[PDB]
């Protein structure tokens, strides 16, 4: 019934491959 | 599983040729592959 | 209590930690 | 041969400038940088 606004949330990791720090 | 021989390998459909050594990286318990800034496969988990 | 939101068709840039974990991605 | 002594020491603060600003600037050395910068993306392009 309001509405808000999305700071940064909603972020998922996109697929199952390891990576450092690149 | 062998290691330290250049040895082909099959891992969960994951195929290629190389040497299978120790890894020291850590992985978050649902990754299975491994990259690097070149998008190789660097490092994979055993499935067993 | 809770929020609705819906997905939408884009690109972004993630940074993985050492650990590769992703913090502060940016948008595009 | 009369200003000998002052020559000398002009040069010798040059010499001392030189090294000061080749020490304190970073951007000097632009060219050798962008070549390496320039083979190092070829390489990870033909790669990538
Ligand atoms: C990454 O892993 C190492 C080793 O477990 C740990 O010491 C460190 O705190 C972790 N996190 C960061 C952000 O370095």
């Amino acid at each position: 019934q309001s509405y808000t606004n999305s700071f940064t949330r909603g972020v998922y990791y996109p697929d199952k491959v390891f990576r450092s720090s690149v | 599983l062998v290691k330290n021989k250049c040895v082909n390998f099959n891992f969960n459909g994951l195929t290629g040729t190389g040497v299978l050594t120790k890894s020291n990286k850590k992985f978050l318990p649902f990754q299975q592959f491994g990259r690097d800034i070149v998008d190789t496969t660097d490092a994979v988990r055993d499935p067993q | 209590d809770y929020y609705v939101g819906y997905l939408q068709p884009r690109t972004f840039l993630l940074k993985y930690n050492e650990n590769g974990t992703i913090t502060d991605a940016v948008d595009c | 041969y009369e200003n000998q002594k002052l020559i000398a020491n002009q040069f010798n603060s040059a010499i001392g400038k030189i090294q000061d600003s080749l020490f304190s600037t970073p951007s000097a050395l632009g060219k050798l940088q962008d070549v390496v910068n320039h083979n190092a993306q070829a390489l990870n392009t033909l790669v990538k």
